[PDB]
């Protein structure tokens, strides 16, 4: 359904762990994506004939940070856009790409961070999924940390991936303890911190902001995998997460007919909707994406197949070519669903096109 | 097997809509939005690009980012104050009423009540009420009297002023018609050389049901104060006072207060100095402490997880692989483990010259592990003590690992008795019980949080706390119809032999005042 038309190379032949395109991109704008990896994230615009031009890059001031991910965001009321990245050292920057200054940074989490998202209806709530074993809340807008998720009945293990429902109601995470727990962020004890980590000023109260830990999933189970979870994102009310087993699994959690709002904490019953069939993906830290409207399914592999899906199977077409030879980490699309980006383990980038 | 392909694709489809209206708007949201894009760097050592493809080689300058200072590893714990142990009938009160014997209506109570610590359910003691411990017309109202022949005794005047629906004399009709402690228990037996006690050389405590002299028991002390050199028989046996025998040095005395006249049960009290967290200046995480303390003077209770023998050797498998083991050994039988559940001294780091040191204290038939000084400790210094025997500066947050600057850091104190996660989560292992009615279970839930909001640890406490428990909660009762479930508990706190006759009817009392009104 593509077709490949350049490919790229850096300047540190280092693995690249992600990629995502601004998808708070204006209407009529060019398309920008941006690339961590090594100690340095890179970000790049589209232009016509395949060109794919340099903007600018950063560097981390120690070459022992390796980087793992990254994700865009707009600012409220200043209207420039903010990439925030976090690596190793489980720092996370911000660093807008007008200004190009590190503009604010969030340090101490446990270990490395793993994964960075957004809230879809709030540009201000970061959520870090990190290898301490919790998920955190954060607020870039009035740098406070909301919340903690993980404490007795947390994520026993390494956390590796996670991502927000649709409407933004719902966070759902993973890990290498094979587990997929749901944290919902409607309830009004969730809501309330929000508010407040708004109404809160540093030097208007003596008492640091009271940050929510929560100890308790609203949902948990290990029935759907065997090995570890490494990714992980939602399809509405309908969950896709992979495994080291050559295959993407969609679940629901309880029964069939029971809503996903109304399934409290203690139940233990799936539903096993399929699976998407793939070859020779199998090992540590390998997540996929889809575009923005939810008919695409884009995932790589280590030798250089980049696999598509349609998901309106109410059909593996795949993406292959003759330079395309190391690992792929991460893809992700246009926020119009023309262009696929994907990244490689020699620093290697191809450019993808529909028609 | 047809069935469930087919209600796949109608649930799909149902579930695309909800994906298409969502995403519009998020999308409607998009066109909400003005945001500015990214442009090139001229402003400004240098990036390179190739492309394997036949393309200009594009470069440009490298924007440096300023250093940022990291902190040490540190992986997700949960606060603990107190220990955390781990493994390796009808309701009569609404509608639906039944009469059942003595002991069917009171059932769950006499199994499920702790002696030691007054909760339901407790986290610390797995044996249960052992069997002499809990012995010392309508179908609800009849099956409460059944309850009170045993309790009540041959009183009329009286049973009928509790069950109020009905009046005195009618009710003749019915009667026509090193090792860890445990509990001892012999009828017909003395405490002989047969006795878990005596096979494990310890004392029989207060919770023991053997004779009332038996010659097993500890009696406690008899001293004026302080409890603190070898002439305290309490001190001298490596225990903390008994508070319900040490009457003299203040064990028992003002347990609202910290700063009691007995100094050898600051752990029970939970009196520990306050703790501060920072990067330790060997390496990784360390614990300083904010205000002097002396020379053998309690700093806090190590705590932690409660594990068995061989748990904590398939964990010691796990924790070998990073040179970094966490627990320590409480007896011969049960290791603590503040990997995955402590408190603020599990950051005492290990060093062969330190200035702390940990001693295995007994505290009411609970072993547990206190960390004293070694010398005297002045503002500011790194607490170490040597794990080989038991196994100007930024200061952090201890929930968080965020800074906690000098404003707030006097009265934070980050270091409660009943931390949040506890107090749900004792609700979730209540409500878990499948067989327990849940009327039963609404009850326990209340008490539970109750003993935790104050902190009770003495038998002679429980008059005031089954009196402060009806001033409090008992609003909760009447609201959520536990009235006659509220009589169970007091006498099933009655059957375990710790609290007053008079303060059941005083119980009573002060609910039927709010309840008629
Ligand atoms: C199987 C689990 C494993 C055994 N485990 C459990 C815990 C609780 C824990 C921690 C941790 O909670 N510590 C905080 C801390 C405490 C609590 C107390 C003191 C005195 N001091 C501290 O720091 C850290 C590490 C770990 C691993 C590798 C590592 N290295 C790699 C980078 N280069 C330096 C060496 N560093 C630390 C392992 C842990
Ligand atoms: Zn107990
Ligand atoms: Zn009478
Ligand atoms: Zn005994
Ligand atoms: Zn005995
Ligand atoms: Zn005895
Ligand atoms: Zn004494
Ligand atoms: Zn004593
Ligand atoms: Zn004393």
């Amino acid at each position: 359904s593509f077709k490949c038309v350049n490919s790229l190379k850096e300047d540190h032949n280092q693995p690249l762990f992600g990629v995502q395109f601004n998808w708070h991109s204006k209407e009529g704008d060019p398309l920008v994506f941006a690339t961590v990896g090594s100690n340095r994230v890179t970000l790049y615009e589209c232009h016509s004939q395949g060109e794919i031009r340099l903007l600018q890059s950063y560097v981390d001031a120690d070459a022992d940070e390796n980087f793992y991910t990254c994700a865009w965001t707009y600012d409220s009321n200043t209207s420039h856009p903010l990439l925030a990245v976090a690596g190793s050292r489980g720092i996370i920057r911000i660093i807008n790409p007008i200004t190009m200054q590190c503009i604010k940074h969030y340090v101490g989490h446990g270990n490395a961070i793993n994964e960075l998202k957004f809230h879809p209806r709030d540009p201000n709530l970061l959520l870090s999924v990190s290898k301490d074993h919790a998920l955190r809340l954060w607020n870039i807008q009035t740098d406070t940390l909301v919340a903690i998720f993980g404490g007795v009945e947390g994520h026993r293990d390494e956390v590796l991936s996670a991502d927000y429902d649709l409407l933004g109601e719902k966070i759902m995470s993973c890990g290498m303890d094979h587990s997929l727990k749901l944290w919902r962020i409607n309830s009004k004890r969730m809501m309330n911190a929000i508010k407040e980590s708004y109404d809160y000023n540093p030097n208007k109260t003596n008492r640091p902001f009271i940050s929510q830990k929560i100890h308790f999933p609203d949902f948990s189970t290990r029935d759907i995998h065997r090995n570890y979870v490494d990714c992980v994102r939602w399809l509405g009310d309908l969950i896709l997460s992979k495994s080291c087993e050559n295959a993407i699994v969609c679940w629901k959690p309880g029964k069939m007919e029971d809503d996903i709002d109304k399934i409290k904490p203690s139940e233990s019953n799936v539903t096993i909707l399929g699976r998407f069939d793939y070859s020779q993906c199998d090992i540590w830290y390998m997540r996929f994406s889809m575009d923005f409207w939810q008919k695409m399914l884009a995932l790589g592999n280590q030798v250089g197949k980049l696999y598509v899906w349609d998901l309106e199977v109410e059909k593996c077409t795949t993406l292959t070519h003759h330079k395309c030879g190391a690992a792929i980490r991460q893809t992700s699309f246009s926020r119009d669903s023309s262009i696929l980006i994907a990244v490689c383990d020699d620093a290697s980038i191809w450019r993808w096109d529909r028609l | 097997r047809f069935r469930r392909a087919d209600e796949v694709k109608s649930m799909f489809s149902s579930n695309r809509q909800k994906i298409l209206e969502r995403t519009e708007i998020l999308n409607q949201e998009w066109k909400q939005r003005r945001i500015q894009p990214v442009h090139i760097l001229t402003s400004v050592r240098e990036c390179s690009v190739t492309s394997d493809l036949d393309f200009p080689t594009q470069v440009i300058p490298l924007k440096t980012l300023n250093a940022v200072a990291s902190v040490p590893i540190m992986y997700s714990w949960s606060p603990l104050q107190q220990n955390f142990m781990v493994e390796d009938t009808p309701n009569i009160d609404g509608p639906n009423a039944k009469s059942v014997q003595r002991e069917q209506s009171l059932h769950s109570f006499h199994t499920l009540f702790c002696r030691r610590c007054f909760k339901y359910d407790c986290f610390l003691h797995p044996f249960h009420a052992t069997p002499n411990t809990y012995k010392r017309w309508s179908g609800a109202e009849a099956s409460m009297f059944r309850v009170l022949i045993g309790t009540y005794y041959d009183n009329f005047c009286a049973i009928a002023r509790l069950i109020g629906t009905k009046t005195c004399r009618q009710v003749y009709e019915f009667r026509v018609k090193v090792y860890n402690y445990q509990p001892c228990d012999h009828p017909r037996q003395p405490c002989d050389s047969s006795c878990p006690c005596v096979i494990a050389q310890n004392f029989c405590e207060k919770f023991c049901q053997c004779s009332s002299e038996c010659q097993n028991r500890f009696p406690g002390c008899r001293c004026k104060a302080q409890c603190n050199t070898k002439q305290c028989p309490c001190y001298l046996a490596v225990r903390e006072c008994d508070p319900d025998l040490c009457l003299t040095c203040g064990a028992a005395d003002h347990r609202d207060s910290k700063n009691v006249s007995c100094k050898n049960c600051s752990i029970q009290r939970g009196s520990k100095k306050h703790l501060l967290l920072a990067p330790s200046d060997v390496a990784g995480w360390g614990i300083f402490i904010k205000d002097p303390v002396q020379k053998n003077e309690f700093i806090s209770e190590y705590c932690g997880e409660i594990i068995s023998q061989d748990e904590a050797d398939r964990r010691g498998k796990v924790y070998d692989k990073y040179m970094c083991s966490f627990l320590f050994n409480l007896n011969n039988d049960f290791v603590v483990d503040a990997t995955r559940k402590g408190n603020k001294i599990r950051f005492a780091n290990h060093s062969v010259n330190p200035n702390c040191y940990a001693k295995v204290m007994m505290v009411n038939g609970d072993h547990r592990i206190g960390i004293f000084a070694k010398r005297a400790i002045q503002t500011g210094e790194e607490l170490f003590f040597d794990y080989r025997y038991s196994q100007n500066r930024l200061y952090f947050h201890s929930d968080t690992c965020l800074p906690l600057r000098p404003q707030e850091m006097e009265v934070d104190s980050e270091d409660e008795k009943d931390p949040e996660w506890l107090r749900e989560k004792t609700i979730t292992q209540i409500e878990e019980f499948s067989d327990v009615n849940e009327g039963e279970k609404e009850v326990m839930k209340l008490w539970n949080l109750h003993v935790m909001k104050h902190g009770f640890i003495a038998d002679n406490q429980m008059n005031h706390a089954c009196m402060l428990f009806v001033e409090n909660y008992g609003q909760k009762i009447i609201k959520k119809n536990l009235c006659r479930n509220f009589m169970l508990h007091l006498v099933s706190m009655h059957d375990f032999n710790l609290i007053s006759i008079m303060s059941i009817d005083k119980a009573v009392t002060k609910l039927r005042e709010m309840q008629q009104k």
